[PDB]
RNA sequence: UGAUUAAUAGGGACGGUCGGGGGCAUCAGUAUUCAAUUGUCAGAGGUGAAAUUCUUGGAUUUAUUGAAGACUAACUACUGCGAAAGCAUUUGCCAAGGACGUUUUCAUUAAUCAAGAACGACCAUAAACUAUGCCGACUAGGGAUCGGGUGGUGUUUUUUUAAUGACCCACUCGGCACCUUACGAGAACUGGGGGGAGUAUGGUCGCAAGGCUGAAACUUAAAGGAA
């Protein structure tokens, strides 16, 4: 068990070399969620590419809670789709070829991760009940 | 770089040249003109590989003369669990080295124990009795039955008569243990839990049963 | 295991090479290798009934020279079971403090002058940690904490 | 285990062990009362309380005279009367250590809590 | 449309990666066994000695060639990977996992284990066997090593095809280990009598001696043992 994060720092500010406004950064925002990536994506590319720190930070709020106020609010939330399309991939592997025990070995674990946040994001009820992973 | 005047006398009453190269970190033997034995510069092989496998040099240059020779029985590719295969071959050093010691007084070679192969020096006799020592131990059957057997054995080569005999009668290595073979029924296991990739669900908790 | 001959050969395998077919047997052993098998069953064979204390008593050396028989033979075990261990040399298992017998230990008869282990550390090794004071009973101490039995609250409040 | 209880296990073993100053995180207000007034009774020296945004760090600088801290893991109730028999059941002597309750005026001590009349539950002790 | 952090708790994305992790396919190696073609000629196996066995229809050895099954030597380490059992030829594909990097995202989703779930009519085989250490909530470390990262500025490198290095030194995060350190109640596939080493026996339960056989109702042959 490893200790690897990002430190958030202890300033809540603008960097004051953020010479840009607090609006284009919405509108690229919702740009880049219209031509389709998901949050973590969002973050890294307005991260790395005009020089957002973080968008909670310079803008009002989180951004998955920006794009549902512009309309633009993810199916299934991101943690939960991302294990799902693995573990479809590894079920594809899996029908594929049967000898795989490992894979197999790994698809309870990734069932297991599913379904705990599944149930998270059930008892909040972000997705509705009757949500019965397939 | 200590022994190697003893190394370079020992050879050169041979007529062997060598040289000890420790940019590399080499040895080398080499025949001169004066050399007036064919087979001498094989065992002077033999003594450079044994001074890098590391056995002392006065146990070393005891390969120059010709009743003796080498031996590298090879023990790593005998069992599959590492659990296994290190209890195996401390059974054969030993306690405290007893059984290391015992075959080689019993033998009259030098052993050592070393890595995942076994070296031996000495007399042919002694190699091929610890080469099948060496093999028994990795299988299953102990050191110490093959040490009693040596010393049963030497005790029989010293007398003049019983020369033309077979000894199994009396060695006690034959002890009838062959005395498994089951009878249990497969009625199951000739063909039942057959294999699915896919895991069964989950059972679900109370409050996911709730909701 | 319980043939007597064989396990005889077995633990005197060190001192018949050290003081040397090979002769083994009884009736056949010449002297320091002789004086020494019989020291070392008797001493075996004693070890059972008579006192710990009493069975085995060193030779009485003087302090600045045990402890150094003592170093320069530890020096001596360091250096034979590092370079053996930096080859890949595999040697016999020793316990904790007991010193590893080698060569020179059969030889130079270091036993009696140094004993198996340094039994100073191996008494102040053997006795037990010494905890303190004891304070209370009303509950279990956990590291969650002091857990109170609810039998013990309705007994108190 | 819970966040009041290691943060007086950190308190605990690092003076058994024997040092001037410990570092212990989270920090919360339970915690600042709890130390408190255990600096107010001198078991340990001034603390300071460094904020980061996450959850706070404390320092305590912390002398010699502790010898256990702790906290009761069922908070049952206790009132005015029977702080005497749980501070002669659960401390080492008559007038030995504080029980540390919480209150309806705050964290404070059974003697501070017979000493102005209030009830409340256990938190822990210290002595 | 109408409240917080962003835990050196957790989950997910991403980046360069790491490994003898797994599955399928493929490539290779010299051995062993068989066969074929020569060459030559009486032995060859094997053993402590022999023997079973092969052999002038030519064994064994040598040379060329081909196939079949198994394995992956040396490199192989107190090293690497996997939940464990276990895992070593190359190359490709398929998914996966880990640490690290991060001014990414979600916001308590978490830890623990009774239950339960997954992994573990034909040719026949081993397993343990001398061993060890003081335990956990717990402090500093030290040298080495494996993976990632940051900095330093010298040598191997090199250049205008796209990258990708190796070493040295410091720092750092995480691993399999090793050598020391300081401080703590550490209690509230089943079936069992109680030590070690002996000693003695008018009890109970068994074994156990005779004494030349022949040969006894028969003082009896022949042959033998014993001297």
């Amino acid at each position: 068990k490893g200790i690897s994060s990002s430190a958030i720092p202890y300033s809540r500010n603008a960097p004051a070399w953020f010479k840009l406004s607090s609006e284009s950064v919405i509108e690229q925002i919702v740009k880049y969620a219209r031509k389709g990536l998901t949050p973590s994506q969002i973050g890294v590319l307005l991260r790395d590419a005009h020089g957002v720190t973080q968008a909670r930070v310079i803008t009002g709020n989180k951004i998955m809670r920006i794009l549902k106020s512009n309309g633009l609010a993810p199916e299934i939330p991101e943690d939960l789709y991302y294990l799902i399309k693995k573990a479809v991939s590894v079920r594809k592997h899996l029908e594929r070829n049967r000898k795989d025990k490992d894979a197999k070995f790994r698809l309870i674990l990734i069932e297991s991760r599913i379904h705990r946040l599944a149930r998270y994001y059930r008892t909040v009820a972000v997705l509705p009940p009757n949500w019965k992973y397939e | 770089k200590t022994i190697w005047n003893d190394v370079t006398r020992a050879l050169d009453k041979h007529n062997i040249a060598c040289v000890l190269d420790l940019v590399e970190g080499s040895m080398t033997v080499k025949t001169t003109r004066k050399t007036y034995d064919p087979a001498i510069i094989l065992k002077a092989r033999d003594l450079i590989k044994l001074l890098a496998r590391s056995v002392p040099f006065p146990q070393a240059v005891k390969i120059l003369q010709d009743d003796m020779a080498c031996d590298v029985i090879k023990i790593g590719n005998f069992v599959t669990n590492k659990e296994r295969f290190v209890k195996r071959r401390q059974r054969l050093v030993g306690p405290n080295g007893n059984t290391l010691k015992a075959l080689e007084l019993l033998t009259k070679c030098y052993i050592l124990v070393q890595g995942n192969t076994v070296s031996a020096m000495g007399p042919f006799k002694g190699l091929k009795e610890v080469r099948r020592v060496v093999e028994d131990c990795m299988k299953n059957i102990h050191p110490i039955y093959h040490i009693k057997e040596l010393m049963i054995k030497r005790e029989l080569a010293k007398r003049p008569e019983l020369a033309n005999e077979d000894w199994s009668r009396f060695l006690p290595m034959f002890k009838k243990r062959n005395v498994a073979r089951k009878k249990p029924k497969k009625i199951r296991n000739v063909e039942k839990k057959v294999y699915t990739p896919f895991p069964p669900a989950q059972l679900p908790r109370k409050v996911d049963l709730e909701i | 295991q319980n043939d007597l001959e064989l396990q005889q050969f077995l633990r005197e395998s060190h001192l018949l090479s050290a003081f040397n077919g090979i002769v083994y047997q009884d009736d056949q052993v010449i002297g320091k290798a002789r004086s020494r098998t019989l020291e070392m069953r008797l001493n075996r064979l004693s070890r059972v009934n008579g006192h710990q204390d009493k069975i085995n008593k060193l030779e009485k050396v003087p302090m600045h020279i045990r402890r150094g028989m003592i170093d320069k033979h530890v020096k001596r075990i360091k250096k034979y079971e590092q370079e053996a261990a930096e080859g890949g040399i595999v040697l016999s298992k020793v316990k904790k403090g007991q010193f590893r017998k080698i060569e020179s230990t059969y030889k130079k008869d270091i036993e009696r002058r140094i004993g198996g282990s340094i039994k100073a550390r191996d008494k102040e090794k053997a006795t037990k940690r010494e905890r303190g004071l004891k304070i209370s009973s009303v509950g279990r101490s956990t590291r969650n904490g002091l857990i109170v039995s609810k039998r013990d609250i309705a007994r108190i409040s | 285990s819970s966040v009041l209880a290691d943060a007086l296990n950190a308190i605990n073993n690092a003076e058994k062990t024997g040092k001037r100053q410990v570092l212990l995180r989270p920090s919360s207000k339970v915690i600042i009362k709890f130390l408190q007034v255990m600096q107010k009774h001198g078991y340990i020296g001034e603390f300071e309380y460094i904020d980061d945004h996450r959850s706070g760090k404390i320092v305590v600088q912390l002398n010699g005279r502790l010898n256990k801290c702790g906290v009761i893991s069922p908070r049952f109730n206790v009132k005015i009367g029977d702080i005497e028999k749980w501070t002669a059941n659960l401390l080492p002597a008559r007038q030995f250590g504080y029980v540390i309750l919480t209150t309806s005026a705050g964290i404070m001590d059974h003697e501070e809590a017979r000493r102005k009349h209030v009830s409340g539950k256990i938190l822990g002790f210290v002595y």
